[PDB]
């Protein structure tokens, strides 16, 4: 199962008060109109990858998804983000957590922290080390899927845990439909309006015509024809050439060598004609001093 | 593992040889062989590494070769210090140390 | 300059063990493997195994597998070799010798102990 | 578009000129104060 | 009114090998570094991105503390795109580094005699140390064909070596203790601020201010403006506050 | 311009590889979300089609009665 996420995903890229604007930014952000898979919690917790970020969401109405676990491994030998959100106590720890084979919640730790009528959309991401929360939590009357529409995500939880995180896992509470989506490096034009609420947005590599409205900056085209872009042709694939020779540099007999003259009768010799291998030397880490320009 | 003569003899001024026989496995190359000279009641010492190579202080009338499966120990100009055993050892099957039986060398 | 200084002579009875010790010096301990090898009263040299005093990493002879045990102190720079269920085969002078820092190697033991005397 | 360009950093740490003083020492502050002095004069050469 | 645990880090009783560093995240203190930077107690003292002085009377919201053992003729390599041992198997700076390094002869404690066999270094690898990359693997790397099977063998040894640190030896070969600062910025407000007393704050009047190490000249008015809970800051079409 | 393999004595042409700019031809956002796209300088192979002198222009229909010109594209289109 899959669904459309319309112009859901967008959260406010900074802490900067900006009102009366159209602000372009570039940031990891739910493309729109984009495929998020859909999970169903009703007669379903996989271990999903994490790639560069993920969107989450759901829709709620009795509170079932209660935690996130965040990691490689999630199985101890590791650490592993973990908040859950039992009754009104939200909860983090990053400790090397003892994960059940099929973890839920029933009806050398380094931090620790303590505190369908409901969509609650999250975003989790990570930038050099940090572990970036935000969310928004919005009245809906639809039980079906995704609300159509557009509301935009404030940070509550910046957490400096430096865990390198390639998957992750929910947290069901058992006696709520959930969807994953990624973020991507997309560049979104954003329009803040009076009060400085972000209400609307254009992501840029949508289609043509989007791409006509972050090129002007403005949500509105008038009527003509417009150079917005410009194409090129990729590369398929490489091709190497070099000349085909087999003889090595007698690097052994001058390095190697029993006999050094005197710097003013310094020797010379004239070297060529060789498949040369520097890393040897390189990496032999032999020599108190290596540079060259 | 490494078969050895159980004793040689020579008189002073003499060249002598001592035989170290090995398999594929330890003496044939990939291999380098070495010599530990053992004087009565002491420690050895080595002697030959590295086929024929001498640490510093080892005279040059000990020489060791290896052909193939074995090796050789040839003392020249012969010594009553010489008078000791002596113990060919060489690395076995990428995995461990061997050494011969011994040689007794006596000076007549 | 190296020097290897071994613990004195043992007397044992058959089924007890033996405890010897090298006490290193002149190099920097931890850069070389010890070996031991031992000699039988008039017979050859046999060698026991080796001992990395980097972790504690060994290898035996295969016959004294489940009988040998080698240890280090790295704060003494010493060396401990332990047999036990000993035999009267098992009288020997036993040599702690000093190598090479590269497992697999010829000629191993350069720099040898005075040598133990262990008689069971 | 003369405005705007006052935001870039042409090469410099910071495109503000105060944040540049406030954290180097003159020795430094004098190089990254040359890289928007460059980049600033020729906007408004070009404005002009 | 807190203060940062300088004392249990600088004068630490214990040190943590190379490879093996330590990390303290510290936050929200009042910092005084002319302590240190008057000490006069350093062999070294450098640091790029900010003087002492000016950095001392400055706000940052976030810093960590890192310690290890090296050597002295090696200080050099702890410096943005360095080379040899350290740069490349046991610690390695980001180019655009922010922090503050600091190194200080320490023959009169860490050394001793007979050799010091405590602290280590990483020695070969297959690649490079990515920023702030640690390794504790002491797992036998493989550059041959045979299987390896852990013990220590003809092929590539630990990647993990002790130093001498005999007192005997020259400068350049006695260790030099180390403690590498460091400052970033983030959005969330400067929590680690310097000694700076504030002042009252008087309205409608051409003023010069200075508002956790922002600053600036103009007249401060009250405004209208709803800031957002997590915003701190507004801004202008110049990228102005 | 051109290069002599290393290996087997030939010699070889190196053209880089086709580009070229993106013109969108738009009635106001305010009358229709459609759009037509021009690809400046190309032919109607690398990349409703209809080729021009101007480019490959694609999602306009292609129409016999003249008219006053309204969007002009290029080359009497
Ligand atoms: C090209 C080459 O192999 N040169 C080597 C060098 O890498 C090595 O460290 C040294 C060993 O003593 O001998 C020489
Ligand atoms: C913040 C602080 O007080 N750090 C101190 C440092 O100033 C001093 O030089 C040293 C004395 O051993 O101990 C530590
Ligand atoms: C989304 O999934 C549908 C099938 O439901 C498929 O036709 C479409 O190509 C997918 N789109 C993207 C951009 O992944
Ligand atoms: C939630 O979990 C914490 C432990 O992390 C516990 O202290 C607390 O009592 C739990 N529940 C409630 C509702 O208090
Ligand atoms: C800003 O908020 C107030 C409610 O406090 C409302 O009256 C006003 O219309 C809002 N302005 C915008 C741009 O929606
Ligand atoms: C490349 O390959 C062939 C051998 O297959 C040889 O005839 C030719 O001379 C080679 N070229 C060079 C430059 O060595
Ligand atoms: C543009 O659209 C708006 C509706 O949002 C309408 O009021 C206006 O009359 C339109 N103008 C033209 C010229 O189409
Ligand atoms: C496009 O390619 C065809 C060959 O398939 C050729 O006949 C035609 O002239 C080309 N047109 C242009 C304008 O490049
Ligand atoms: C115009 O009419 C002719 C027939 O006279 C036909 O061949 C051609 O395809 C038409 N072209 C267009 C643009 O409809």
């Amino acid at each position: 199962a899959y669904t459309n996420s319309f112009t859901r995903g967008v959260y406010y890229p900074d802490k900067v008060f900006r009102s009366s604007v159209l602000h372009s930014t570039q940031d990891l952000f739910l493309p729109f109109f984009s495929n998020v898979t859909w999970f169903h919690a009703i007669h379903d917790n996989p271990v999903l990858p994490f790639n560069d970020g993920v969107y989450f969401a759901s829709t709620e109405k009795s509170n079932i998804i209660r935690g996130w676990i965040f990691g490689t491994t999630l199985d101890s030998k590791t650490q592993s983000l973990l908040i859950v959100n039992n009754a009104t106590n939200v909860v983090i720890k990053v400790c090397e957590f003892q994960f059940c084979n099929d973890p839920f919640l029933g009806v050398n730790c380094t931090f620790e922290y303590v505190s369908f009528k409901n969509l609650r959309e999250f975003v989790f991401k990570n930038i050099d080390g940090y572990f970036k929360i935000y969310s928004k939590h919005t009245p809906i009357n639809l039980v079906r899927d995704l609300p159509q529409g557009f509301s935009a995500l404030e940070p509550l939880v910046d957490l400096p845990i430096g865990i390198n995180i390639t998957r992750f896992q929910t947290l069901l509470a058992l006696h709520a439909a959930y969807y994953v989506g990624y973020l991507q490096p997309r560049t979104f034009l954003l329009k803040y309006n009076e009060n400085g609420t972000i209400t609307d947005a254009v992501d840029c590599a949508l289609d043509p015509l989007s791409e006509t409205k972050c090129t002007l900056k403005s949500f509105t085209v008038e009527k003509g024809i417009y150079q917005t872009s410009n194409f090129r042709v990729q590369p398929t694939e490489s091709i190497v050439r070099f000349p085909n020779i087999t003889n090595l540099c007698p690097f052994g007999e001058v390095f190697n060598a029993t006999r050094f003259a005197s710097v003013y009768a310094w020797n010379r010799k004239r070297i060529s004609n060789c498949v040369a291998d520097y890393s040897v030397l390189y990496n032999s880490a032999s020599f108190s001093t290596f540079k060259c320009y | 593992v490494l078969t050895q003569p159980a004793s040689v003899s020579g008189s002073p001024g003499q060249s002598i040889t001592i035989s170290c026989t090995g398999t594929s496995s330890d003496v044939g190359v990939y291999n380098y062989v070495s010599w530990y000279q053992q004087h009565p009641g002491k420690a050895p010492k080595l002697m030959i590494y590295d086929v024929s190579n001498r640490p510093s202080g080892v005279s040059n009338r000990f020489s060791g070769s290896k052909s193939g499966n074995t090796a050789s120990l040839t003392i020249s100009g012969l010594q009553a210090e010489d008078e000791a055993d002596y113990y060919c050892s060489s690395y076995t099957s990428s995995s461990t140390l061997v050494f011969g039986g011994g040689t007794k060398l006596t000076v007549l | 300059e190296v020097q290897l200084v071994q613990s004195g002579a043992e007397v044992k009875k058959p089924g007890a063990s033996v405890k010897v010790s090298c006490k290193a010096s002149g190099y920097t301990f931890t850069g070389y493997y010890f070996h031991w090898v031992r000699q039988a009263p008039g017979q050859g040299l046999e060698w026991m195994g080796w001992i990395n005093p980097i972790s504690g990493g060994t290898k035996y002879a295969q016959k004294f597998q489940g009988w040998v045990t080698m240890t280090r102190a790295t704060s003494i720079s010493t060396v401990y070799m332990e047999v036990s269920r000993l035999r009267s085969d098992d009288t020997a002078v036993y040599y702690c010798a000093r190598g090479h820092t590269y497992n697999w190697n010829y000629a191993y033991c350069d720099y040898w102990g005075q040598g133990t005397l262990v008689t069971v | 578009t003369l405005v705007k360009q006052l935001s870039s950093n042409f090469g410099a740490i910071s495109s503000v000129l105060n944040d540049i003083l406030s954290r180097l020492d003159p020795p430094e502050a004098e190089v990254q104060i040359d890289r928007l002095i460059t980049g600033r004069l020729q906007s408004l050469q070009t404005y002009v | 009114t807190n203060l940062c645990p300088f004392g249990e880090v600088f004068n630490a009783t214990r040190f943590a090998s190379v490879y093996a560093w330590n990390r303290k995240r510290i936050s929200n203190c009042v910092a005084d570094y002319s302590v240190l930077y008057n000490s006069a107690s350093f062999s070294t003292f450098k640091c790029y991105g900010v003087s002492p002085t000016k950095l001392n009377d400055l706000c940052f919201t976030n810093v960590y503390a890192d310690s290890f053992v090296i050597r002295g003729d090696e200080v050099r390599q702890i410096a943005p795109g360095q080379t040899g041992k350290i740069a490349d198997y046991n610690y390695k700076l980001p180019d655009d580094f922010t922090g503050c390094v600091i190194a200080w002869n320490s023959n009169n404690l860490d050394s001793k005699v007979g050799g010091n066999y405590n602290y280590l270094y990483r020695l070969f690898r297959k690649s490079n140390l990515k920023p702030f990359e640690r390794d504790i693997s002491t797992e036998i790397y493989q550059a041959g064909s045979t299987p390896c099977n852990g013990v220590e063998g003809f092929n590539c040894y630990f990647p993990l070596q002790s130093y001498g640190f005999q007192p005997t030896n020259g400068v350049g070969y006695q260790p030099y203790r180390v403690v590498v600062l460091s400052f970033e910025l983030l959005h969330a407000p400067a929590t680690v601020c310097g000694p700076k007393k504030s002042t009252n704050l008087v309205k409608n009047k051409c003023v010069n201010f200075n508002f956790n190490g922002l600053t600036g000249t103009g007249v401060l008015t009250e405004s209208n403006k709803k800031f957002l809970p997590f915003q701190q800051f507004g801004r202008d079409i110049a990228d102005t506050t | 311009d051109a290069v002599r393999d290393p290996q087997t004595l030939e010699i070889l042409d190196i053209t880089p590889c086709s580009f070229g700019g993106v013109s969108v031809i738009t009635p106001g956002t305010n009358t229709s979300n459609q759009v037509a796209v021009l690809y400046q300088d190309v032919n109607c192979t690398e990349v409703n089609v209809f080729q021009t002198r101007a480019g490959c222009l694609i999602g306009a229909e292609h129409v016999n009665n003249s008219y006053e010109c309204d969007i002009p594209i290029g080359a009497g289109i």
